């Protein structure tokens, strides 16, 4: 019987390439377009990933759709932060091996306003020295971080699944053997970072929603992202979101 | 409504 965290580890998505032509000069519009197209492919891989998370496919099909639609940006910002934290201790965003947002790219007009929210995530993972096992538990928890204000169809089963992954995070913390009081502080710190992802995501979504709606910017979004954004905009307008928190 | 997402969840991987 393999451990739950080992089942989350084996389903880690493959690293995707942007297909970014480095011989042509850079621009924020060019990079933003390429990253949106790459983002759609990341989200298609995220559906495959979520379907293999133990318990996820036992939820009502509508709840599966709901959870991926609320959490999409949280998953993407967190997975990006981890990849950026692993490649370097520098201020780099590793979106793809062929498309890294370096210091030169960060100075491109308007590049930083969106990239800073992503930089915060990698900065925090580096500051807290988050482990691979802690990260895997945390990323599954982000998929389960928001629900509709009237709840899910399989709400009882969801609460059971969420509790199981909270317990898995606790087990990952204990493995990094420190005194009982230090493990209490670590759980507090990592769950505080999880809570702060709602604000990181709110900032990313504010800019993302505006960019998608303003057709005069000519910023293309692939079908996968356009569909998620089209679904999510009216949900935020009608207050149809309950952001789950560990602290208050 | 959310045609693509529904297709990806319902199809066999
Ligand atoms: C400057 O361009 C952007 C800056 C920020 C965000 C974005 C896009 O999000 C992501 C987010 C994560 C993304 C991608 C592509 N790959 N990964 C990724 C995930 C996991 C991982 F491990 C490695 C890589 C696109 C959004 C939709 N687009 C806008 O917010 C808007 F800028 F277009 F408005 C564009």
């Amino acid at each position: 019987t393999p451990t739950l965290v080992s089942l989350l580890e084996v389903i880690e998505p493959e690293v995707l390439y942007a297909g970014y032509d480095s011989s042509v000069p850079d621009s924020t519009w060019r990079i933003m377009t390429t990253l949106n197209m790459l983002g759609g492919r990341q989200m298609i891989a995220a559906v495959k990933w979520a379907k293999a998370i133990p318990g996820f496919r036992n939820l009502h099909l509508d709840d599966q759709m709901t959870l991926l639609q609320y959490s999409w940006m949280s998953l993407m910002a967190f997975a990006l932060g981890w990849r950026s934290y692993r490649q370097s201790s520098a201020n780099l965003l590793c979106f793809a091996p062929d498309l890294i947002i370096n210091e030169q790219r960060m100075t491109l007009p308007d590049m930083y306003d969106q990239c800073k929210h992503m930089l915060y995530v990698s900065s925090e993972l580096h500051r807290l020295q988050v482990s691979y096992e802690e990260y895997l538990c945390m990323k599954t928890l982000l998929l389960l971080s928001s629900v509709p204000k009237d709840g899910l169809k399989s709400q009882a089963l969801f609460d059971e699944i969420r509790m199981t992954y909270i317990k898995e995070l606790g087990k990952a913390i204990v493995k990094r053997e420190g005194n009982s009081s230090q493990n209490s502080q670590r759980f507090y710190q990592l769950t505080k970072l999880l809570d702060s992802m709602h604000e990181v995501v709110e900032n990313l979504l504010n800019y993302c929603f505006q960019t998608f709606l303003d057709k005069t910017m000519s910023i293309e979004f692939p079908e996968m992202l356009a569909e998620i954004i089209t679904n999510q905009i009216p949900k935020y307008s009608n207050g149809n979101i309950k952001k789950l928190l560990f602290h208050q | 409504e959310n045609a693509l997402l529904r297709y990806l969840l319902d199809k066999d991987d």
